[PDB]
Order: C-alpha cells, then sequence, then structure tokens
C-alpha cells in the first residue's frame, strides 16, 4: 500500500474526487490518499501540502480557480519540467477522429514562462523570452525516456527553427543528440505549421510529440479537441526528485459545483496515468478499461457527453471494475 | 495588357507554373509574365531583385522558397524577406467546403486575415551568455490597427456578418492586449458587424470540432500561422486554398498553405487547384473578373468530380488531367 496527495481543488474537484477515490475504493487498489489544500500564503504553497508531496513523491489534482497561480507555485516548487498530455480516441465518445493515439511531451519552465512585457514606447509592446540548452536537453531526453518505457515507436520534435533559428534550432539540436543514443526509436522532425496540417487529417500519422514552450501549449489543445476536449483529456507533470503531478485540465465549474452532473472521466484517467507511472499497471488496465466499456455502453452517459447523474456513472464504473 | 512578376520557387512550384501559364494561354488572359528566380541563396542580390520586379509590376504570383533551417541564423527566410520589404501586411486565405471534396466537416466558409510582417517573423534572437537563447518580439499599435481595418473592411465588403479577434491576451496581456484593444477601436467603426474574441487555444479545439461557428477571422503573425493551416487542413488540404498577401499597393499571390512539396516535386500528382485558385484571385486584383470567373469556374467544376483528385485528396488522377479538365471546362463555356 502506498500514499498519494489528493488536491481536490475548487468547483466540482471535490465531487470528481471523491468519485474517483469510490472507483480506486472498489478496484482494491494499493492506493490510500493524504488530501491536501493549495493556497497562496506569504509567495509560496502550504507547509503541509509541500512536505505531504515531498513524502509521497505523487500527486493528484482536480480543477483550481485562478486568484500567482497555484500552478506556477506548483512547477516552481517542484521543478515540474516536463508536461505529458495522452490522447487517445474513447470507443463511446463520437467525435470525427477515431484513430487517435498521440502523446504531446512539453517543455514546462522556460519560453513564455520565463515571459517579459514592456512598453518600448507609445504603442510598441517587446516580449523577452528564453531557451536555454539545459531545459532543452532536459525535455528531450526525457521524451525518448518516455516513448521506450512506454512502448512508443516514433518521436517528433516540433518546431518553426525556419524563422526562430536560435532558439528552435538549439532546441532541435539537442533532440538530434539524443536520437544518437537512443537509435532504437525512430526520430523525426516536423514544422509546427505542417504538424497542425495533417494531424486534422489523418491524426493516426503521429506518434509521440516533443515541443519546446516557446509558442505555448496549443498544439495540447488541439489533440485534446480531436478527442473530445479538456472534459476527458488527462494530463501529468514530472519535476525533480522523481515528483510528479497527475491533473485534470478542465474547469472549475461553477454553476454546476454544487450539483450532481459532474464527470470524472478526465481526472479517472490522469490517476490511471499515475498508476502506471508508479509500475502499478494491473490495477490501471483494469479502471481503465471499466471506465471505457461504460463509456462504450450509451445508455450511463453524463449531462456533458446523456441524462445520468454522476455518482450513477461513478457507480456503473464500480460495478464493471469488480469484474476482476 | 498586364505584365506580372512570376517566382516560380522550388519544389512544385515551376511545375504548377507552366500550368497556369498554359491554362492562362487557352482562357486568353491578357497577362504576361516576367519570370524572376529566387535560389535559397547565400546572396541577396536576387532578392533585392526580385523586390525590385515587383516594385516595377504590382503583381506578382509565387512559388514557395524553401527555407533550409541547418544554415546560421544570418541566413533568413527569403519569403518572409519578400513580404516584410514590400510591407505586404495582410495574408488573407478564404477556406471553404467544396462540395466535391468530402472531409470530417462540412458547411465551412473561412476568411483568415493575418498580419504579416511583425511578431517572431521579425523578432531578434541572440545568444550572449552561452546556452541561452533570447527572443525579443515586437507587436505594434500602427499595424494591428490597420489589419483590423483590413479584416472588418472586407467583411463588410463580402457581406459578412462577425469578425473574431484570436489572440492569447490571457497571457500576453500587453501585447496581444493591444492588439485586441486595436481590433475593438476598430469594431466600433463597424457597428454592423458583430465582434467576438477567442484564445488561440480555445479556437483550435473550436476548430476541429465546430468549425462552423468561424465566419471571419483576424489575428497576429504566428496565430495566423497556425490557424491557416489548421483551417486548410479541415477542407482538404493544402492543396486547394489559395493565399494573397496584400500591401497598400503591391500584392502577392500563392498558395495558402506555402508548402514548397519537395517530396512530390516532378511526379506529376501535385494538386493543382490552390495555384489556379491563387492566379485567379491574382486576376481580380488586376480587375480582370470575367477571366478569374471562368478559371474559377473551372476548377471547382473539376473538382466536383472525383476523377479528377489528385492523391493528396484521395484521388488517383495525373496533376495534367486535373490540367485537361479545367481547360475542357474553359472552352465549354468560352464558346
Ligand atoms: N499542391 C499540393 N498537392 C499535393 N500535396 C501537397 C501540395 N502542396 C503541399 N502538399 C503536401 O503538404 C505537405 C507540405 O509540406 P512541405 O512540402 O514539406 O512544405 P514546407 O517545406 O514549406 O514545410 C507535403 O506533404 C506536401 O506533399
Ligand atoms: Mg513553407
Amino acid at each position: 500500500v502506498q500514499t498519494v496527495t489528493l488536491i481536490p481543488g475548487d468547483g466540482i474537484g471535490p465531487e470528481i474526487s471523491a468519485a474517483v477515490m469510490k472507483i480506486f475504493d472498489a478496484a482494491k487498489a494499493p492506493i490510500q490518499w493524504e488530501e491536501r489544500n493549495v493556497t497562496a500564503i506569504q509567495w509560496m504553497i502550504p507547509s503541509e501540502a509541500k512536505e505531504s508531496m515531498d513524502k509521497n513523491k505523487m500527486g493528484l489534482k482536480g480543477p483550481l480557480k485562478t486568484p500567482p497561480s497555484m500552478n506556477l507555485l506548483l512547477r516552481k516548487t517542484f521543478d515540474l519540467y516536463a508536461n505529458v498530455r495522452p490522447c487517445v480516441s474513447i470507443e463511446g465518445y463520437k467525435t470525427p477522429y477515431t484513430d487517435v493515439n498521440i502523446v504531446t511531451i512539453r517543455e514546462n519552465t522556460e519560453g513564455e514562462y520565463s515571459g517579459i512585457e514592456h512598453v518600448i514606447v507609445d504603442g510598441v509592446v517587446q516580449s523577452i523570452k528564453l531557451i536555454t540548452e539545459g531545459a532543452s536537453k532536459r525535455i528531450a531526453e526525457f521524451a525518448f525516456e518516455y516513448a521506450r518505457n512506454n512502448h512508443r515507436s516514433n518521436v517528433t520534435a516540433v518546431h518553426k527553427a525556419n524563422i526562430m533559428r536560435m532558439s528552435d534550432g538549439l532546441f532541435l539540436q539537442k533532440c538530434r543528440e539524443v536520437a544518437e543514443s537512443c537509435k532504437d526509436i525512430k526520430f523525426n522532425e516536423m514544422y509546427l505549421d505542417t504538424v497542425c496540417l495533417n494531424m486534422v487529417q489523418d491524426p493516426s500519422q503521429f506518434d509521440v510529440l516533443v515541443m519546446p514552450n516557446l509558442y505555448g501549449d496549443i498544439l495540447s489543445d488541439l489533440c485534446a479537441g480531436l478527442i473530445g476536449g479538456l472534459g476527458v483529456t488527462p494530463s501529468g507533470n514530472i519535476g525533480a526528485n522523481g515528483v510528479a503531478i497527475f491533473e485534470s485540465v478542465h474547469g472549475t465549474a461553477p454553476d454546476i459545483a454544487g450539483k450532481d452532473m459532474a464527470n470524472p472521466t478526465a481526472l479517472l484517467l490522469s490517476a490511471v496515468m499515475m498508476l502506471r507511472h508508479m509500475g502499478l499497471f494491473d490495477h490501471a488496465a483494469r479502471i481503465e478499461a471499466a471506465c471505457f466499456a461504460t463509456i462504450k455502453d450509451g445508455k450511463s452517459l453524463t449531462k456533458d457527453l446523456g441524462n445520468a447523474k454522476c455518482s450513477d456513472f461513478t457507480e456503473e464504473i464500480c460495478r464493471r471494475v469488480k469484474d476482476l | 495588357r498586364h505584365t506580372v512578376t512570376m517566382i516560380p520557387g522550388d519544389g512544385i512550384g515551376p511545375e504548377l507554373m507552366l500550368h497556369v501559364k498554359s491554362v492562362f494561354r487557352h482562357a486568353c488572359v491578357p497577362v504576361d509574365f516576367e519570370e524572376v528566380h529566387v535560389s535559397s541563396n547565400a546572396d541577396e542580390e536576387d532578392i533585392r531583385n526580385a523586390i525590385m520586379a515587383i516594385r516595377r509590376n504590382r503583381v506578382a504570383l509565387k512559388g514557395n522558397i524553401e527555407t533550409n533551417h541547418n544554415l546560421p541564423p544570418s541566413h533568413k527566410s527569403r519569403n518572409n524577406i519578400l513580404r516584410t520589404s514590400l510591407d505586404l501586411y495582410a495574408n488573407v486565405i478564404h477556406c471553404k467546403s467544396l462540395p466535391g471534396v468530402v472531409t470530417r466537416h462540412k458547411d465551412i466558409d473561412i476568411l483568415i486575415v493575418r498580419e504579416n510582417t511583425e511578431g517572431e517573423y521579425s523578432s531578434l534572437e541572440h545568444e550572449s551568455v552561452a546556452g541561452v537563447v533570447e527572443s525579443l518580439a515586437i507587436i505594434t499599435k500602427a499595424k494591428s490597427l490597420r489589419i483590423a481595418e483590413y479584416a472588418f473592411k472586407l467583411a463588410q465588403e463580402s457581406g459578412r456578418k462577425k469578425v473574431t479577434a484570436v489572440h492569447k491576451a490571457n497571457i500576453m496581456k500587453l501585447g496581444d492586449g493591444l492588439f485586441l484593444q486595436c481590433c475593438r477601436e476598430v469594431a466600433a467603426r463597424y457597428p454592423q458587424i458583430t465582434f467576438e474574441n477567442m484564445i488561440v487555444d480555445n479556437t483550435t479545439m473550436q476548430l476541429v470540432s465546430r468549425p462552423q461557428q468561424f465566419d471571419v477571422m483576424v489575428m497576429p503573425n504566428l496565430y495566423g500561422n497556425i490557424v491557416n493551416n489548421v483551417c486548410a487542413g479541415l477542407v482538404g488540404g493544402p492543396g486547394l486554398v489559395a493565399g494573397a498577401n496584400y500591401g497598400h499597393v503591391y500584392a502577392v499571390f500563392e498558395t495558402a498553405t506555402r508548402n514548397t512539396g519537395k517530396s512530390i516535386a516532378n511526379k506529376n500528382i501535385a494538386n493543382p487547384t490552390a495555384t489556379l485558385l491563387a492566379s485567379c484571385m491574382m486576376l481580380d486584383h488586376l480587375k480582370l473578373h470575367s477571366y478569374a470567373t471562368s478559371i474559377r469556374k473551372a476548377v471547382l467544376a473539376s473538382m466536383d468530380n472525383e476523377n479528377m483528385h489528385t492523391p493528396d485528396i484521395g484521388g488517383q488522377g495525373t496533376t495534367s488531367e486535373a490540367i485537361q479538365d479545367v481547360i475542357r471546362h474553359i472552352r465549354v463555356i468560352n464558346g
């Protein structure tokens, strides 16, 4: 048995955390929780939440409200340097893209996060942004490590080095050095705009996408858009000292933050991702498959995907989980 | 008779230019092409010479010049030097669902107006401390105002009802905030046009789910690059969509996605539709509207027939066979 720092967050976050916990309970998963709270206090994160995460080394996180952002603090505190978003078409959930199985791996310390804007003269704004050899090397090595450890054949570096020669070219040169080492993984490179162009025509051609943060997270949202949105998209951040936080990337949902209408799929799958990161592959697969089969049925869905409430959807998963 | 500069470019550009000339002869288009070549050269005297040709003729049709990104940062994109030197400030593309080309979405009709000069395209990079590349990018009121001005005017003149500014002012509060405030400034003078705004991240998710919501979109340079390719992808890909680059006085026409097509060059499989439609936009701009119309109808009629399709849209036809069909359709309305 092992311990996981749980951050339910605001809005629907509690409802969906209780729904995830109940499912992990009904799975006999080697996982007990250590619920904590997160809050900017004078500027850093609470002593109890920091120490919890330092001990447990693994976190799960629901949707937070913006006030310094808490996501900024978490990323700063634990040096969360690699954002990972796996996007896979859901059998029961109908989008026009069904062949989708892509993992985006995104540098998470610099680029736009280093961003300074200022007024040069009246009506002229300059932005300043940074790209480092270190952080580029770091995210590159990670991406291949991820691909090897998750049985992924191809890694594509996504860039605009044709325009940003110095900064995306650096990124590219560090990806090649890593690709020289890890000759077992198929490596290619593609312009961001070409990636985008091809993505929406035939997304099946793409496997793992490594990219810097210079232009932000735009491609991850696009990929998520193909499979049905942020309401069903899992996500995880990997830091230094073996820290890893898994999270939902959907909104706080204030409008139904008291009701039973919520949908915990995304947070559930991030937890599934967490189990796999620990090595608990058996339970991961069973909770995963339970969720997908429940979605495939069509008679038990939330109001955002039928008419059934959250607990009905949560309970119908739990019923299927128990089938060992 | 008009004289038009022609830059064949790399990849599929030269082979498609031949078909353009061929189609103009069959349509009896009163246009003469003055060819200027632009290598991706270490030298610049060519690009300086090509700029002169465009200042002279005021109108050009061009293929895409390939940028070797393995060259040092002193060697810059010749496409970008070309468009910024001439101050061709408005990149505009029209993505419209084609009845004959079936994709995952239909009823798409989007005009994208993209600021074509500043942002990361005119940025400065330096490595003052080893292993740290710093990027300094500029966005300005003057350029944001005129792109918004262009987009609203175009919307009004085309009988369109809504302009959506795409941006990331949630993150880039000063720069993208200024861009957005410039659009709103112009919006107040077009009270007949609905004005909306949307974050670029969210915009991509909306396009792959419900792209029918968008009408006219206006944005700075980088988001334009992304949105152009997404929208072009949704309607059938890079083979189909024409692109224009407008200045106050000069105008240059190209394929919307600005692809060289090196991998498919010299195999008689390139889709000629984007290039021909670009040549039609160019004829409209020269007030040769009857010619543009005949040709545009011809290419739209051929694409209505899946037997004419090239491999990029699932077909098996050659470039020359598609051209044959276009020429056949000109001749039918021709006499
Ligand atoms: N006219 C066309 N017909 C068919 N395919 C095209 C056409 N133009 C571009 N493509 C395809 O779209 C992609 C464009 O990428 P690419 O040729 O590498 O351009 P660039 O080097 O400017 O990024 C290629 O797959 C190319 O084959
Ligand atoms: Mg190009």
